RNA sequence: GGUUUCUCUUCAGAUCGCAUAAAUCUUUCGCCUUUUACUAAAGAUUUCCGUGGAGAGGAACAACCCCAAUUUUUUGAGGCCUUGCUUUGGCAAGGCUA
């Protein structure tokens, strides 16, 4: 009812799963009706979100950038980032 | 704060005073005659107020 | 060879007279007198030398108090009641010759500031 | 005596597809400057004026929302409204690519109107018509719908009727169904069109068609109520039509409740009209009242943008009817196809039309149209004179430039580069040129052709001879008759045989 | 709500259906509703197995429908 | 303290009509077109003078070509009229001069007889409009039978409001009242800086009321100019307050008491 | 309507590009949209399910058959949220 | 958590205060025997009658029922065989189904 727990994650950095699996990375400056994602400066990420690895983090990564996706496969919402204050 | 008066106070002063010929007062003497340089704020106030013919 | 204007006056139902006779006043050739439909305006449409163009604003909205109000456009030229070489008529230097003898001036005075 | 949206302008800039270069022009005092004004602070939410005479035009660049919400360059050359200043709604017409009438509830066809219109025929421009300040048939007039819609006709038949005078082909007919006419009433804060009338209906109310509906209310259509269906005649209601039904009698009784009933029946209405207002902003007067009101239930602008790039040929599209009146050739081999592409690219063929002085100083700033090319800062750019022949090569005088602007209204935004499609004030090429020049490449030659220097809709016949007092600064007085002469179109001035310096006016 | 495709100046053309199950089809694609629906006639179904074999009109689902592709310039 | 007030349209309407005595009849400003303060100003600073308006001392204090009397062409004779209009073209040295000019769209709002035809009623005033043309035209007409209808939800977008009551032909005569009335909220003056006359003496046209009268109208007008003309912004504060500086000190008090009580008290003090 | 079908809508003519519910791209300039996500684009690129990349002239594709969509980078300038 | 109001402190009218008074100085103008008191223009500066902005206290008065087959709370996207691949992992491909 306080209606305020999204866009307190909004204006904030969230990492989207979609029923895809990947790893969408971008801020979260908005949501949608059916829940769809407009998020800019995006990256694609498909080996892992990486967690602090002694190994490596950067592994099947692409620049997204600005991506809108459609909710019908918004899966997962967590927060991967702060607010750059760009 | 200051507050105001009733009306008759004044009204008591100034008709006692009348003229100033009673050696009583005697010293309100010179202060009138000090007031003199105001008599013309007096008279632009009073006259700025006047009541306006359609009322008594 | 002088030039005339069209001129556009809306005015209120009154100062007709007045229009009309600011146009004699000036050689007007009123042509045309129409309502405004959806308002109680007219607007009078007429011709008017470029000569006797000068002023003419002025001269209707102070005799109307501004309720008239003419806007002008160069329409066509048009033939000078003058005979241009006529040396039997001279001139009166200031006072306003009359219709024949405009063109003699007209040429008189022009070559005088320019053609000698 | 824009740091993250000017980025944003310049893309749409390379666009050279969302923009709209049209005059905005009609008859004197009709609205054109409020309507500009109101917008201007839309936009920004951030001699002339005591003549209340406007003298000279000027260029606005704004980027506005249709009824979708894609953004778009706007290109819009004001024009004046007085007889004799149509010098400047040539150059006007020149330099856009479209013309938008203006007209008043209040007259309709008049002197400009009617030889502005056929001025846009005669240089084959977009045909735009915005009838502007309809308060002045409503609380002015006092006159009955059914009446009111009798007279709006009027304006619309006659002024269809007469550009039927001026135009061979009857390609187009305008009536507010096609996208030919906004309605507004510039200073009230209102412009709409059937479409977006009948789309705000939709917005606020049922899921009904707004396209379909738009197409179903101008023009003698009726409406039954029980059938829920527009029918030709066919209503013995002995009632209104769809236009008059939908549109005058819900605004009639609007403004008469602002103006008459402000107090009570303003609030169970305002309610009714899904807007609620504070009490200290119904605490105003009923004209800064009536504005706010019409603006908050009207939106903002939308029959204006909406109807304009409706029917906006967009420099893109463009370039191909103009060039054969544009160029001195059309399309032969090299400049004409040049422009033609409109491309951001090489040959820049440029047509300054324009030159504003510096209240400062003695210089110019140029203003013109990028038909070819991609100006920038410091580029080298060759001028092409009036009397410049393709074998007169001393007629180009060859420059640089300074800086660059780029004009609203009276703020001066200066960036470093510009692609065809827009226009542009240039510093540095003002000395060389006069009235108008057309521009090309520096030190770049390929070769090059000029336009034919801008031809009028006046007659100049008043003669007035100048002199100084003492003939001593003679030259002082010429350098001044020179920076007149650049800075109206046709204004001419002869040194006469006399000795004399005449000067030709309207 | 109820907005159907812009369908007019796409109507009347050939285009490819491709939908669910790989499916696809090509069919001169002359209207449909405001569902999403087809009804694309002249359709020639383009099988796995590469064979084009034309069956004529059919209501086109859009129910799976993914998208048309036009082989015209409208 | 008696400021800014806001009252109601009935209020302003009958108020209206009690001092429409003391009031102007005119509705619009192309009257006093050649009448104007900035007329004025030019007239001053080119020593001519308006028919009716004031006269001013002049501001300041051999041979031309252009005077030549052998090359001009009189058709129509100069007059201060047009070199006021016109202060650039038709004068010489025009310094310290004010270019004023006014097309003002003529406002046409028609005053009713009685308050009973309806607010919108189409009077004999207006001139019928009878718009005529050719075979009138014809439309991209979406004929029905196709088909078209109404999802009866929503109505022409008020039709539970009627078009006009007992406040509309007031709301719309109040849209052309002068400055005092066509308000509705706003401050209160002193009661000396209220001007009743100004309207009065303002007329262009007095149209034979004796010599005595019409140099007193001209009187008022070169007073009026001046005034305009000589005005300060007051440029500088500093801010004693004579009176509160008096009350806040142990020898005065204060009261309400009858004027003309106050008014023998003043006089007897003087004396 | 929605905040991202807002920048869609305004994102007709400028460049863009989708990756539909199945794992291919198409790359395009804005040519239609709508506020049902019926997706008009022209002069596309197509990117298949191996990565086999080609023009498409012009197609008009299903709302629910996008799943993610690349805008270019001027729209992130109604920054009220 | 807000107005009204009292008082206390502090800064400004660049078109005002939809009104408009006086003074000083410099110079022309006029009245004319001298000075004051005046005329009536210009320029430069001021006082006064009101207003506006800020802040502080203080007071009075308001108040702790239906629902989903193109975009998400119903959706049949199901399996495997074989192959090719790559270090295994795993990837992609055709087919059989029921
Ligand atoms: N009464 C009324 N007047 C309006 C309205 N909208 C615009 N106006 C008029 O618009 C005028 C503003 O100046 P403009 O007439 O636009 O100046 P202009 O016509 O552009 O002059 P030019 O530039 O020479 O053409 C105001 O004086 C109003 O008379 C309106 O809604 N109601
Ligand atoms: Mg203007
Ligand atoms: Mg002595």
């Amino acid at each position: 009812g306080k209606s305020s727990k999204m866009l307190q994650h909004i204006d904030y950095r969230m990492r989207c799963i979609l029923q895809d699996g990947r790893i969408f990375i971008g801020t979260f400056k908005a949501f949608d009706k059916h829940m769809n994602l407009i998020l800019c400066d995006c990256d694609e990420f498909r080996k892992i979100k990486p967690k602090n690895s002694k190994q490596a983090e950067r592994e099947e990564k692409r620049v997204l950038g600005l991506v809108l996706l459609r909710g019908e496969n918004l899966v997962s919402m967590t927060v991967e980032g702060p607010p750059p204050k760009d | 704060q200051k507050e105001d008066m009733p009306p008759e106070h004044v009204r008591k002063i100034i008709r006692d005073h009348g003229d100033m010929t009673n050696r009583k007062f005697r010293h309100d003497k010179r202060v009138y005659l000090g007031a003199l340089k105001y008599m013309p704020h007096a008279v632009l106030k009073l006259l700025e107020n006047m009541p306006m013919p359609w009322e008594q | 060879m002088e030039p005339y204007y069209f001129v556009e006056v809306q005015a209120p139902a009154d100062c007709v007279s007045a229009v009309y006779t600011v146009l004699a006043r000036r050689r007007g050739h009123v042509t045309q007198d129409a309502p405004i439909p959806g308002s109680p305006l007219y607007t009078i449409k007429a011709f008017i030398p470029a000569i006797d163009s000068f002023g003419f604003e002025t001269d209707l909205r102070t005799h109307t108090q501004g309720q008239a109000f003419s806007l002008s456009v160069f329409h066509h030229w048009q033939i000078v009641p003058g005979d241009p070489l006529d040396k039997s008529i001279v001139i009166r230097p200031l006072e306003p010759q009359p219709a024949p003898h405009l063109a003699r001036e007209f040429m008189i005075k022009t070559r005088r500031r320019k053609g000698l | 005596t824009t740091v993250y949206e000017m980025d944003f302008l310049a893309d749409l800039m390379d666009n050279s597809e969302l923009i709209r270069n049209v005059t905005l022009c009609g008859h004197l005092h009709h609205g054109k400057t409020c309507f500009v004004d109101c917008l201007i602070e839309q936009t920004h939410p951030e001699t002339e004026q005591e003549r209340g005479v406007g003298i000279k035009s000027t260029p606005v660049t704004v980027v506005l929302p249709d009824t979708k919400g894609k953004s778009y360059l706007f290109n819009i050359m004001d024009t004046p409204g007085h007889v004799n200043f149509s010098d400047e709604v040539t150059a006007g017409l020149r330099i856009s690519d479209g013309v938008v009438l203006f007209i008043d509830a209040a007259e309709g066809v008049m002197l400009n109107t009617e030889r502005l219109i056929k001025h846009a025929v005669q240089e084959r421009l977009a045909v735009t018509v915005c009838i502007n300040k309809i308060d002045r048939l409503i609380l002015e007039l006092k006159l009955p719908p059914t009446d009111a819609y009798y007279k709006l006709r009027h304006i619309v038949d006659e002024v269809n009727g007469l550009i039927s005078m001026y135009s061979t082909d009857e390609n187009l007919i305008l009536s507010p169904l096609l996208g030919n006419v906004c309605f507004s009433s510039s200073q009230y804060s209102i412009c709409f069109t059937l479409g977006s009338f009948a789309k705000i209906y939709a917005d606020t109310f049922g899921d009904i068609n707004y396209q379909e509906f738009a197409k179903r209310l101008w023009g003698d259509i009726y409406f039954n109520p029980k059938t829920r269906k527009f029918t030709k005649k066919a209503p013995t209601s002995s009632s209104q039509r769809s236009f008059v039904e939908f549109i005058l009698e819900p605004l009639y009784k609007i403004l008469a409740q602002v103006v008459g009933d402000v107090d009570t029946s303003l609030p169970r209405t305002l309610d009714e009209l899904g807007i609620h207002l504070t009490k200290e902003e119904l605490k105003l007067n009923i004209r800064p009242l009536l504005r706010l009101v019409c603006k908050k239930f009207f939106g903002e602008f939308t029959g204006f943008v909406d109807m304009c790039v409706q029917h906006i040929p967009s420099p893109k599209v463009g370039a191909k009817p103009k060039i054969e009146h544009t160029y001195t050739g059309g399309v032969d081999s090299d400049l004409g196809e040049a422009m033609s592409d409109c491309d951001p690219d090489g040959p820049l063929m440029c047509h300054t039309t324009k030159m504003y002085s510096t209240d400062d100083g003695v210089q110019f700033h140029a203003f013109g149209r990028v038909l070819s090319g991609t100006i920038h800062a410091g580029q080298p750019v060759k001028v092409l004179g009036e009397n410049y022949t393709l074998e007169d090569e001393e007629d180009s005088q060859i420059c640089t430039v300074g800086r660059l602007w780029i004009s609203v209204a009276r703020y001066h935004i200066e960036v470093n580069r510009v692609p065809a499609g827009n226009w542009v004030l240039i510093e540095g090429v003002d000395q060389p040129i006069v009235k108008t020049a057309t521009i090309t490449e520096p030190r770049g030659n390929e070769e090059a052709q000029i336009f034919r220097p801008l031809k009028f809709n006046t007659t100049s016949v008043i003669k007035i001879a100048v002199e100084p007092v003492n003939p001593s600064e003679l030259p002082k007085m010429l350098d001044g008759l020179r920076k007149v002469n650049k800075s109206y179109p046709s204004l001419t001035t002869k040194v006469e045989e006399s000795g004399e310096h005449v000067i030709l006016g309207t | 709500k109820a907005h159907p495709p812009e369908l007019k100046k796409f109507m009347d053309k050939k285009l490819s259906l491709k939908l669910n199950g790989g499916r696809h089809v090509q069919g001169i694609l002359r209207g449909f509703d405001p569902f999403m629906n087809l009804v694309i006639d002249e359709c020639v179904e383009m099988a796995t197995s590469g064979q084009q074999n034309n069956i004529g009109m059919v209501v086109i689902r859009g129910n799976s429908i993914i998208m048309l592709e036009a082989l015209e310039r409208v | 303290t008696y400021q800014r007030w806001q009252f109601t349209l009935p209020m302003m309407s009958t108020l209206y009509r009690l001092a429409n005595q003391l009031l102007t009849d005119l509705v619009d400003d192309n009257y006093f077109y050649l009448f104007d303060l900035k007329a004025f100003f030019t007239s001053k600073a080119l020593n001519m003078a308006i028919p009716g308006g004031p006269k001013f001392e002049p501001l300041v204090r051999d041979w031309n070509e252009f005077n030549d009397i052998n090359k001009i062409i009189i058709r129509q004779p100069i007059r201060t009229e047009y070199k006021i209009a016109f202060p650039y073209l038709y004068n010489n040295l025009p310094h310290h001069v004010h270019l004023t000019w006014y097309h003002t769209p003529n406002v046409v709002f028609i005053k009713t007889e009685d308050p009973d035809l309806p607010a919108f009623y189409f009077d004999p005033l207006i001139n019928p409009i009878s718009h005529r043309h050719s075979v009138k035209s014809q439309e991209p007409l979406p004929d029905d039978d196709e088909e078209f209808e109404l999802p009866e939800f929503v109505e022409p977008f008020l039709k539970d409001t009627p078009l006009y009551t007992d406040n509309t032909a007031n709301g719309i005569a109040l849209l052309w009242a002068p400055r005092p009335f066509n308000l509705r909220s706003g401050r209160t003056r002193r009661a000396l800086d209220i001007p009743l006359v100004k309207n009065w003496y303002r007329e262009h046209c007095p149209a034979g009321q004796p010599v005595k009268v019409r140099v007193s109208y001209q009187k008022l007008l070169k007073y009026y100019v001046l005034n305009a003309l000589k005005h300060r912004p007051p440029k500088a504060q500093k801010k004693r307050y004579l009176f509160r500086s008096f009350k806040a000190t142990k020898f005065f008090q204060s009261t309400k008491l009858d004027w003309v009580e106050v008014g023998l008290q003043v006089c007897r003090q003087g004396y | 309507i929605g905040v991202p079908i807002k920048v869609l809508h305004e994102a007709e003519g400028h460049i863009v590009t989708c990756e539909t519910n199945t794992g291919e791209v198409y790359r395009g300039k804005l040519i239609e949209a709508e506020d049902n996500m019926n997706c008009q684009m022209s002069n596309i690129t197509v990117t298949y399910r191996d990565g086999r990349v080609a023009q498409l002239e012009q197609v008009y594709i299903r709302g629910s058959k996008i799943r993610f969509l690349i805008l270019p980078d001027m729209l992130k300038n109604m920054l009220k949220s």
